[PDB]
Parts: C-alpha cells; structure tokens; sequence
C-alpha cells in the first residue's frame, strides 16, 4: 500500500 | 494560448463550474488561463489550481502505475514476449504525465513562485513545486533521476525552513507539507527513517499546538494529523 | 487519422491496456483507428468499441447533466443573473458530447453496419445508433429534437425486427436492446405506457426461455433482467 | 432517479 499524500480539499 | 480572450474572472467562474462537473482537464486549462493573465492568485484561486492539476496527475499517475506494473510482469522469466505494445502505451501515458508536471513547473516558474512574497502563498508554491518533482521522479529513471529528486527535496526544504519560521505548527499548509515530505522521503528518497522522524515530530508538535485553535481550524489540522498518524502505522 | 500508422492488432492489443489503466479516451481513439482498418469487427472487439465510447459519452452526459440544472437554476425569478458563463461551458460540453455521438454514428454509417450481416452484429450497431442518436435527443431542444428522436425510434426498430426474428428471448444483444429502447420511450420519447409494456413483455418472455440455458448464460439473462425489473419498479 | 440502461460488460 503506497503513502498518503495530501488529498484535495474543496 | 486559446483562454487568452477569456476574462480572468470567467476562468475562474469557470473552472467551478467545472470542478463542480468532476471535469478536471477543463478545470487545470481554465486555471492555467487564469494564471497567464499575470496576476498573483488569491487563496482560493490557488486552491482551484491545485485541485485541478492533482486530479488530472492522479489519473495519469493511476494509469502508469497499472501499465508499469503490466509491463513488469511481461518482463519477467516464463513471460510469453508480447512486442513492444505494452511499452509504447506506458511511454505515451508517461509522456503526457511528463508534459503536465512541466505545464505546472512552468507556471510555477514563470511567475508564481518569484512573486509570492506572503508565507502562505510562497511555502502553497514551493510544496507545489516539490509535489511535481517529486511526480516525475516517480517515472524517472536514467541519469535524471538524481538530478529530479534533488529538485523536489530543494524545493520542500525551502518551503519547510520558511513555514517553520513563519506559521504555526498546526498551520494546515504547514501541516500537508510536513506531510508530503514525508512521503518524499518514504516512497522517492529512500530515507524511511527520515520519513518517520518527521511524520512523528510533525504530529507531536502540531498535537500541543490544538489548543490555541477555534473549532473550525481544529478539524482541519487534526484531519491531517489523522494522516501523518495513518503514514506512520503503514510505516512502523 | 492518427492511428493510421499502427497495426490493427496493436490498437486491438492497446484497446485492452487502456480499459485495464481506466484510460476511455485513449481506448476510444484505439478502437476507431481499428474500425478505420475497414475490417469487420469480432464480438469481443465490438464490446471494446461500445465500452470505450460509453465511457467517454457517460462523462460527458454527467458532466452536461451538472450544469444544465445550474443552468436552469441561474434562469430562474429570484437568481443574480451572473453572466453568459454558465450557457458558455454548458455549450462547450454539450458541443463535445455531439462530436462524440457524432463520431460513433460515423464509424457506424461507413461502414460497420452495412457490412454486418449476421443477427449478433447488425443488432448490436443498431442499437449503438438507436443509442448514440438518445444521447443527441438528451441535449437537444429546437427543430431537430423531433429528427433525432426519430432517427434513434427508427434505429432502435430496425434492430427490434431482427432480434425477434433471429435471436431467443434470452439473448443478451436482444436483452439490452429491449432495455435500452424501454428507457427512450420512459426518458426521450414521452412514452411511459410502451416503455413498462415492452419491459413486461420482455421480462417475461425470458423468463419462459431460462429453463433452456447453461449457468453461465443464465447468469448473463436474468442479470438483464433484473434492470427490467429495476425500472419497471422506478416506473410504477 | 434516472432509469437504468444496458451497462458495460468487461
Ligand atoms: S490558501 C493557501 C493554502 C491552500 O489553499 N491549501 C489547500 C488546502 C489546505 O490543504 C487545507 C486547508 C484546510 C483543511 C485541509 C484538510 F486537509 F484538513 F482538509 C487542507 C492547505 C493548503
Ligand atoms: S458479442 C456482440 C454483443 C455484445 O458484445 N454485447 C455486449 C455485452 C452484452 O451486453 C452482455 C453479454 C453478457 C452479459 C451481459 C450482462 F449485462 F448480463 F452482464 C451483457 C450484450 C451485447
Ligand atoms: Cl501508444
Ligand atoms: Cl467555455
Ligand atoms: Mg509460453
Ligand atoms: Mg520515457
Ligand atoms: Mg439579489
Ligand atoms: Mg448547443
């Protein structure tokens, strides 16, 4: 399973 | 460039229109539009660029990990040689991720970054520009693969000594380039334990900073914390 | 055509990749430089053809569905007029959505179905033309509207003869092609009487024929079926 | 709710 990253915020 | 007779303002009326669509390649044009019109971008607006180009990479990113992986498999002992199709195909892909990431190092470079002076703006840009590196170098190989993973490690490394000096700990810019960093160092840089002495500084640090925090902004740094935190059970 | 260089086979070959890489468009554009070869095209061939630019329409359909109801919202009494941008984008996707429907209904006029002789195959590209003349009727409003939705009737009759004739009841291409015709009487054609007869009819029909099929066919009909069953409670 | 058609088969 890879990294989380920062995800997108609306 | 074909948005060069469109309003500032109907690019960005558009490109939320768009997002609002989930049409994210009209999204990324019409911001890229909006950033050519020469104008520094206001927080939203940044936002804006941003959801769209990471959209439009992750899909990209998505589709080469799946034929990368197809490929490998062809490439290996036992593997009935296929011609050179499933190549060809991961090279297209790759080439367009290639020419997105240089669309948004670009822009970037040309002007965003020397004319953001503020702290949030200026650390949203050179995490933007590490995020980009960093994306190139997952398709990297050849001589250039040093040379790109350095680019994106100066770049989160100026951004990180400018956001430690000027925001506060739970800042959530700060916060996701803590963490996106982090996945530098894990999953391109080869330094797991850097990866995690961050991740764990980062969540300490910003844990005794909660308390200066009002409701709203409480739930947008412990969103992230919650990250750093689900990193460092994948990690440890 | 920009297609026009590459093998068959490897259009065929990078059809199958981009499915697996979520990549419609390209798949799309891979499968029309194999319908530009001029050969007929086998079954599993054909579905690749329907499944790329099914994706492709059903995008852009979500998307011109997103901002036709802003649309139609902005153009209320009581809404801030904010300007042409919202018919502007709404033209724009509508416009590509035409071009793709456009492009479909020409690799089906030159030349797929004059070619197909065989129930499996005429069948199948008259229902895409009965289906890809629907999405046109979905965005049209003014003289044509009355055109379209007569040309897809038309298409989707045609196809209805043949199947009657040639194929069981459980078909599966006669299956979907009744539910497809169904959902242009209910949604398109005003027509919600003959859109519940002919899925009851149908229904029932097939369920009389089920007794004559293996597991795995049985499995193909009544998953059909059940979306018969699904609208039919929708629609009652 | 929009009525269900045929959809794609891998
Ligand atoms: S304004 C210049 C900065 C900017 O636009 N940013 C984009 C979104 C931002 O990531 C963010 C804010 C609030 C909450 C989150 C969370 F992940 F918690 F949901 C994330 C942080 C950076
Ligand atoms: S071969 C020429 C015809 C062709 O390719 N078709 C595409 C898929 C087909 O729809 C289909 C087959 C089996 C099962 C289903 C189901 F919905 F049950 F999953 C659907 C029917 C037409
Ligand atoms: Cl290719
Ligand atoms: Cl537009
Ligand atoms: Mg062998
Ligand atoms: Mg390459
Ligand atoms: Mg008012
Ligand atoms: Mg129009």
């Amino acid at each position: 399973q890879r990294s989380t990253s920062t995800p997108n915020v609306h | 460039g074909a948005m060069g007779s469109m309003e500032r303002a109907s690019l960005i009326q558009k490109a939320k229109l768009a997002e609002q669509a989930e049409r994210y390649e009209d999204m990324a044009a019409f911001m890229k539009g909006a950033v050519e019109k020469g104008e520094e971008l206001s927080c939203e607006e940044r936002n804006l660029l941003s959801v769209a180009y990471k959209n439009v990479v992750g899909g990209q990113r998505a589709a080469w990990r799946v034929l990368s992986s197809i490929e490998q498999k062809s490439n290996e002992e036992g593997s009935e040689e296929k011609g050179p199709e499933v190549r060809e195909y991961r090279e297209k892909v790759e080439t367009e991720l290639q020419g997105v990431c240089d669309t948004v190092l670009g822009l970037l470079d040309s002007h965003l970054i020397k004319e953001a002076g503020d702290a949030e703006s200026r650390v949203f840009y050179l995490k933007m520009k590490g995020d980009y590196y960093r994306y190139l170098a997952e398709v990297a190989t050849g001589d250039d693969k040093k040379r790109i993973i350095d680019s994106a490690r100066s770049a989160y490394q100026e951004a990180m000594d400018i956001s430690k000096k000027e925001m506060p700990p739970t800042n959530p810019i700060r916060l996701g380039l803590a963490l996106n960093f982090s996945v530098f160092h894990y999953e391109i840089a080869n330094s797991p334990e850097e990866a995690i002495s961050l991740a764990k500084t980062t969540f300490d640090e910003a844990m005794a900073d909660l308390h200066t925090l009002s409701e709203d902004s409480y739930k947008d740094s412990t969103l992230i914390m919650q990250l750093l935190r689900d990193n460092l059970t994948l990690w440890t």
